[PDB]
């Protein structure tokens, strides 16, 4: 039982995956061919004698990453049928990844998850990964949600978007795709975590002393924050946090439903051994702004809810002494509704460590998971530049020419300014 | 997979085909026997994008030769790399077309078109599945102005939802070579605008720069400007024929580059070009490619981005590079010479990384801008063209192939259109 | 003197020709000899020769101003053209596939004035001068330039009135399903056009058959072809209403009721 | 006892019947040349000391493929008067090989018919193998099945056709001959069993990613189905389904029996690695539309009866599971009148591989056999097919010459359409 | 089994089907002096179709040598493989036809057809189970025209069940070697209307333009020109000799490709044709092969298909391939070019596969096409028959032999109904 989907759509959502499936093997002791010289079931399915295959799907519509899958380490862990592929990419269009180019091959990535979910007997839901600026990542995996969301129902689907940074943006027509997914996973989505890839960046130079870190530690630390998601599912310990248990005690409101997500310790090698990282203190370090994995002040927002995933060596006293002392202080301000706003979850398993990877071996990791109200400075500027560049209509003809029409970006913008309009009312004391 | 059809017209098309045919063989590890050498399974992993397999194991190009000289098929023909064409796709003439646009368009290129379209349609659907097509030309001559452009609106009635990839070698009154270069440049502008998704400003003024000022080469011959040219378009493509932490291709790069659909003249780049004795007083870091493949200097048409405003920017990345140094470069581009970017397209700039780098490279970027400057080349051949024009100069060789003076109106009248609409988006 | 010839039942005897297999019909893609010499042959006892020997010839100077001179002797003489109308329009139709375009223009605009002078007379165009002229006209409708466009869809408004609709609907169909992708959108929208003119009876052979081939043309790969079929769909739903389905996939259809309920 | 006759009429018959017997002598552990190093009884005799001859007759009226079996490989396995050869082939014309010159060789093989059902004491009924388009495999197929009733009367008789295809034809007179043998393999026929060669072709290129597809895989696919049917014959299972007991089963009407083949799985070697195939999942994937082996879509019609035929390591527990997971999915629809419309039988052999085929070795398989209203329509449009081609008269001359009349042709067009008529009146409800 | 007796009429006949015999004698492995001297043993199970068995493991051809001029007997004895024929197989007259359809059907061709018939009758109960016959000739001369009808009309009423198949050369205005072809082709024609149950029209002008456009030969002759016709004719009966996945004798392709009686006129086309210098640029696969039978400029008859309508196509695939390949190329042609196939008869395609390859190709492939174009290679012979019916010329060769005038009118009159029966089929 407690199974769960990987999706991963698009260049960013593969990626991630190479990463996250890498860090699977690794937890559960399964060699990339699948052989595993229980608790694997949560995201494998044995097979026969000696062979666990991945409960994933990964979905692009160009070929060449899910060619790097098919050609890499991992070639005999997935079977072919798994890792779909188009002919042509969406090229950063949100039309041609929803209506032209991904109705030809959503069926087929529909038949794939049947086929996947009718073996499984326990989901939990599903998880997503992709993009919001990539063309296939916003357009295929909003399609993709909303027909999901009929199909299953009442299933929990999070997702792990890459949110677009105000200023680090390799795309021109981003915070078109961006918003035209967030139309959509507004309420096609139970729970969406951002990520900003500015902010891993920032981590990254700042803790781990990386001068040029790439998109594989960005995955590598992904892969982590999912990992500390889902290893109560995996794993055991004092306190167990299910996804249902976690989606009642981080959304309040049901439009509700964007928090931010935190990793704790994020430390290198050679700075491992001066530190002593105490319960108390990465817990202080999961609060503190900028370790943030998405660009935003919390100082400016308000917390709703946060959950506090403890693994390792952790003990209830010293995490109980943690929300005391967070508590005290001033700096740190929740609304005047929850006067608790600390689901925690020990479990026993440390984090594992990948070779070759940048972060040191730990006692303990906490992955802190905030709902703040902080989260609407990067909507607020990406609306901002979404307005700039529709003031002028650029761009719009490659959208309306590929089947979507320009009421869809007005009532897109109406319904993304709704919602930051509900996140101010919920913030405001009474 | 994503092919890609090549067609090359007149002399100039040609041998920039031939030089870019040569340096794809040579990243692809392709003999000129056609047979692969090389050492990397990537090479082979998207050969069909540019090649079709044939029997005991031979790549062969999927281009299109066309000009109406026979001496250009046979010079190219007789070069190396020249065995590996197809010889039922040189398409040839006997005649030529006498830098005339009329004997291009109408009175010679217009039999020969349908060989030209049979082969096309003959290379359309031989490949599997086709994403656009390719062509190299001049807009001074008579083939592959006036005829290319003919060709240009036959494949654009056929397959429209393809990618028309132009690689124009623009006329420049300072290497002025022909006289009636103002007359087919102006008439081969106006049907580039309505019939190709993106088209690549080259001048021969800005190679010539590049060679003598840049690459310190005493005595550039057209070998070397076309290697420029070459490696540019090989540039273009990377990310279809080589994996890449972020990839794009011909349409993701008109998508982020094209935000009205006639503003689609790119001026192109590439970096680093070094020269031999100050190649190793250089570092080979991302900061030195950027700060070069932004600089006026490395542009590769006659005109200064410094007198405009970049609308897009596409910066195409080659080798193993990390993506936080390119983004912050990306950004402090921006952020410094924000003066010269538009304000109403925050980021301007699209960036997309290859991890396959060219031969003897450790890394390399290519530019691709859309600038409001790109006027200044339009407005130079409007003057030139209404010099001629005002005093009925040269008309009789075009109105006696059945040409009219009223076309010449309309040439004129929406390249000028062209102009201000650069200009009103320039602000 | 006249320039014409008017021959006593000559257009019927040449009709009684051409149903009895004694002249080759006019059906081709490309223009060939033997239906040129042919033209030459029941060309000659209509249109005197010093015109005949200048609207066949090689030069284009000499064609335009040959057509020029019909052009000063198109309302003088029209009884003239009324006896010979399927030589001239034949004729028309090969004046087609050559790429010059001062041809074009100069014969497109005797075209509107001859159409103009044929509604003024209340002529009906026949059944073989439309079979010989009308899918020749159906690619002089697709050409990449601005002027010959909307010049060439005047010619095809003001035909409307001296033949019946439901047989050019056909002709107009019929192009529908050629390589060039601009005449596509183009017949499409008008098709869009004539459906809103003359209600539902335009269309044939049923409707059911007509609103299945105008609905294949939204998953064209191209994208004008597509909007401007979603145009004539909406055209006909706007005026009739919801029948339009059971006349008329996945990824198409969801096109169509977005269109339909932002259209209406 | 428990004996059968295979008899094979024309090229797709004669090449099929190879590809059976090898997968009969492979079953059976019996060597080419008749020797082995019981339960053999159903298809060969014994023959003095270790030798075991088919119970089988090969008919074509042209030499080729007869003397490839006569020079091939199991050139010692028959003997030369089972494999009886004509000298003109009806050459695409069903009258041909009806009257012209299917007469001159009727007689010799009922008379070798005859002297090889004096061979056995139990004789079960006939297995006929021909294609519908074929000239011989129509006609002469008539012919034989006529005087097969005549003679025999209540001895069951199977039949395993090749159906011409919607788009995939190899003839143009194809229409014509189809036609013909249904007008009387209606009457002379106890069950017909449906093979569409473009379905095969999807089959394999899809499930077992053959890019080129050859005959020699069809006709594989097809041996590997009548194994599974005869195999409750040849060896003891759980459940055991005699033919009569299947054709109770199946039959509901007596003009109604064309039931619809399925073989699962289909797969690859490398793809067998990858799947747990249990019960469930291949007896889910009998019911997807891609995996039946005609091209047809049985959510449009509604099934009447299926026979579900496991074998291998099959227990009857998750077999009930499945027809209750089946019964409880919505999209497959049976008819009101069959409350319960699923015979099962479990064999405990599993199906045996050939060298150089292309199916992986598994330890479960089923054959799922299906008289459904949805093979209406293969008929609906080869009717089709048939009145824009006689509306002509277009090659009617042919069979005109060759001892025919057009009545045939109408009489055979009304049955035709009386079979329809039929289908549809019993696949609506009450 | 299935024996196929071979008639040779006229020099173009003599020659070609000279030419055929060294190719079938090269296909079963049969040396110049006529004994079996092959590798497979597949070439020797279906010898008995073309070859008698003689004492000492030596096979003699099933053909029967007629000419009115003894020139063309010592030449086709004194070339290559012209001794492997039965001398008593040899029938000439002396005098020679003269051009004159007359001559060799009534007058001269009367004593020698005698001697024609007790031979081909000698051979028909030579062999076990005859189906039919094929006669090459061509249509512009008087013994390949007059002794070929004559001598059809014969066999058709000694063997009204057995097929008639004929290779016969059309005579085309542009390729134009004597006066009297309309004359001739005419009156011949007549007589192959209602005579031969499938009849393979080849035209020289066709010929000359496969070697000249397709071979790129910069010098064909009429040995080049016979290997074509030799290709195509050993393509034919194929499945007769070799074993195949799907077998089709020529009973099965006349069958399913004449849908009424009249219509039995086809274009032959072969696949592949190489030029030397163009075989290392192709990949040797069925598409390509599906594409070059299926263009025009590869048939064997100066028509063009897309002129008119095709009513059934037959495919005569040779070597190991796959039938979901062929099936679908086969589906591809109907479907992308449905404007070309006729709507009543849905699947026109006969698709036949054999095993073994021609020698010194591993796969090729015979076209054969039942069009409604072969009207057009009827206009030109009847519009040439006209003009010189007008005004009566030639005439007094023709009725200085016993033919009257009637005869002239009454052929013309059923050719054009034969084209008027096309015309009405292509609609
Ligand atoms: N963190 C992270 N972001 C990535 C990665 N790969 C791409 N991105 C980001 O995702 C966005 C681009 O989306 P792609 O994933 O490139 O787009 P797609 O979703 O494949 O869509 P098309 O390419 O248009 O078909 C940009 O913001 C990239 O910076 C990755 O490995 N890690
Ligand atoms: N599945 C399959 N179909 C075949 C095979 N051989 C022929 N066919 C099909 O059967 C039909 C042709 O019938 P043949 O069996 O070829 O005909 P015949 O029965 O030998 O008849 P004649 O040759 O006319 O005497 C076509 O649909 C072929 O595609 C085969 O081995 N397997
Ligand atoms: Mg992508
Ligand atoms: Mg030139
Ligand atoms: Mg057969
Ligand atoms: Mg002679």
């Amino acid at each position: 039982m407690r199974e769960c989907i990987s999706i991963h759509v698009g260049q960013a959502g593969v990626q991630i995956g190479n990463a996250c499936w890498e860090l699977y093997c690794l937890e559960h002791g399964i060699q990339p061919d699948g052989q595993m010289p229980d608790s694997f079931n949560t995201f494998f399915s044995e097979t026969g004698a000696g062979k666990h295959v991945p409960r994933a799907v990964f979905v692009d519509l160009e070929p060449t990453v899910i060619d790097e899958v098919r050609t890499g380490t991992y070639r005999q862990l997935f079977h072919p049928e798994q890792l779909i592929t188009g002919k042509e990419d969406a090229a950063n269009n949100y039309a041609r990844g929803h209506y032209t180019i991904g109705k030809e091959i959503i069926d087929l990535v529909l038949d794939r998850i049947r086929k996947l979910a009718d073996q499984c007997t326990g989901l939990q839901g599903f998880l997503v990964f992709h993009s919001f600026g990539g063309g296939t990542g916003s357009g295929f995996t909003s399609l993709l949600m909303e027909r999901l969301s009929v199909d299953y129902g009442k299933k929990s689907k999070l997702e792990f978007s890459i949110y677009p940074a105000p200023q680090v943006s390799t795309a021109v027509v981003e915070p078109y795709n961006s918003i035209l997914t967030t139309h959509t996973t507004l309420e096609h989505s139970d729970c969406a975590f951002m990520v900003d890839n500015e902010a891993i960046y920032d981590i990254c130079r700042r803790n781990l002393d990386i001068e040029r870190p790439t998109y594989t530690n960005l995955n590598r630390l992904i892969g982590q924050i999912v990992s500390s998601i889902t290893a109560s599912l995996r794993f055991d310990g004092a306190l167990n946090v299910d996804l249902t248990e976690f989606q009642t005690n981080l959304v309040p409101y049901p439009r509700i439903h964007f928090p931010l997500a935190t990793y704790a310790p994020v430390i290198s090698a050679e700075k491992a051994y001066h530190e002593q990282l105490s319960v108390a203190e990465i817990t202080n370090a999961c609060f503190e702004p900028a370790n943030q994995m998405v660009k935003c002040d919390p100082r400016h927002g308000k917390y709703m809810a946060c959950c506090l995933l403890y693994r390792g060596d952790v003990v209830p006293k010293d995490v109980n002494a943690a929300i005391a002392t967070i508590k005290t202080k001033r700096t740190i301000q929740f609304v005047d509704w929850c006067p608790t706003g600390f689901k925690v979850g020990i479990n026993y398993q440390p984090p594992t460590v990948v070779p070759g990877g940048d972060l040191a071996k730990v006692q303990r990791a906490v992955c802190m998971l905030s709902n703040t109200t902080a989260i609407a400075e990067a909507w607020a500027r990406l609306d901002h530049k979404f307005d700039l560049m529709y003031a002028k209509r650029a761009f719009v003809h490659w959208y309306v020419g590929e089947g979507m029409e320009e009421g869809e970006f007005s009532e897109a913008r109406e319904d993304m300014a709704a919602l930051e309009k509900d996140y101010e009312e919920v913030g405001v004391d009474s | 997979m994503r092919e890609i059809v090549h067609i090359q017209a007149g002399q100039c098309g040609n041998q920039i085909g031939a030089k870019f045919w040569e340096v794809i063989s040579d990243e692809h590890g392709i003999d000129p026997t056609g047979s692969y050498h090389g050492d990397s399974d990537l090479q082979l992993e998207r050969i069909n994008v540019y090649y079709n397999e044939a029997t005991g194991n031979k790549y062969v190009p999927r281009a299109i030769l066309v000009d109406l000289e026979p001496g250009t098929m046979d010079s190219v023909r007789s070069g190396p790399f020249g065995q590996i064409f197809r010889p039922d796709n040189f398409v040839f003439g006997q005649s030529g077309a006498g830098n005339n646009w009329a004997k291009g368009h109408y009175t010679e290129g217009a039999e020969l078109v349908d060989s030209v379209l049979d082969v096309v349609r003959k290379e359309s659907e031989s490949c599997d599945c086709l994403q656009g097509f390719q062509l190299t030309h001049s807009l001074g001559g008579g083939t592959g102005s006036g005829m290319g452009t003919l060709l240009i609106s036959k494949i654009r009635e056929e397959y429209p939802d393809r990618i028309m990839n132009t690689f124009s070698v623009m006329p420049s009154p300072k290497v002025s070579d022909t006289v009636v270069e103002p007359y087919n440049a102006t008439l081969s502008v106006h049907q580039l605008v309505e019939n190709t998704d993106e088209t690549y400003c080259i001048d021969n003024e800005a190679l010539y720069d590049i060679c003598f000022r840049t690459l310190k080469l005493t005595t550039p011959t057209y070998g070397d400007l076309n290697h420029l040219v070459s490696a540019t378009m090989s540039g273009v493509t990377t990310c279809l024929r080589f994996p890449g932490q972020l990839n794009a291709d011909l349409r993701k790069l008109a998508v982020n580059m094209v935000p009205f659909p006639r503003l689609h003249f790119f001026m192109p780049g590439f970096a680093p070009l070094t020269s031999r004795g100050s190649q190793q007083y250089r570092a080979l870091t991302v900061p030195e490619l950027t700060q070069q493949m932004f600089d006026s200097k490395n542009m590769m048409a006659a005109c200064d981005p410094r007198h405009g405003r970049y609308l897009t920017v596409a910066a195409i990345f080659r080798g193993r590079m990390s993506m936080k140094e390119v983004d912050e470069q990306m950004l402090n581009v921006q952020n410094k010479n924000s003066s010269y970017f538009v304000e109403w397209i925050p980021n301007n700039v699209k960036t997309a990384v290859c991890d396959i780098p060219p031969r003897g490279l450790k890394m390399s970027a290519t530019f691709i801008g859309n600038s409001t400057a790109i006027q200044e080349l339009f407005k130079r051949i409007s003057e030139q063209f209404t010099a001629m024009f005002r005093r009925k100069a040269f008309l009789h060789w075009y109105t006696g192939e059945g040409m009219d003076e009223m076309e010449f109106t309309e040439a004129e009248s929406n390249m000028n259109d062209l102009v201000s609409e650069y200009q009103q988006y320039q602000d | 003197g006249p320039i014409y010839i008017i021959v006593p039942n000559g257009k019927e005897q040449r009709v009684k020709d051409e149903k009895a297999l004694k002249v080759l019909k006019w059906n081709f893609t490309t223009p060939r000899d033997e239906y040129i010499e042919q033209l030459k042959t029941q060309m000659s006892p209509c249109i005197a020769r010093w015109l005949q020997d200048e609207l066949f010839h090689a030069d284009f100077q000499r064609q335009i101003k040959g057509l020029a001179v019909m052009t000063e002797h198109l309302e003088s003489e029209k009884e003239g053209v009324i006896s010979c109308l399927d030589l001239v329009l034949k004729w028309f139709t090969l004046r087609f596939f050559d790429t010059n375009t001062s041809v074009l223009m100069k014969c497109l605009e005797y075209l509107k004035l001859l159409f103009i002078m044929l509604s003024q007379e209340e002529y009906h165009l026949t059944e073989m001068e439309g079979t010989s002229f009308l899918p020749y006209l159906m690619l002089k409708v697709g050409e990449p330039k601005d002027i010959v466009r909307k010049d060439v869809r005047a010619i095809l408004t003001k035909m409307c009135q001296v033949y019946p609709a439901s047989k050019m609907f056909n002709f107009v169909m019929e192009g529908t399903k050629s390589k060039n992708s601009k005449q596509r959108a183009e017949c499409l929208e008008e098709l869009g056009c004539l459906v809103e003119s003359y209600g539902m009876n335009v269309c044939q052979p049923t409707p059911a058959k007509a609103l299945k081939e105008i609905a294949i043309h939204i998953g064209d790969r191209d994208t004008t072809v597509r909007n401007a079929a979603l145009n004539t769909i909406v055209t006909v739903y706007n005026v009739h209403g919801e029948q339009v389905f059971k006349l008329i996939s996945e990824k198409d259809m969801s096109m169509l009721e977005e269109r339909i309920k932002r259209a209406g």
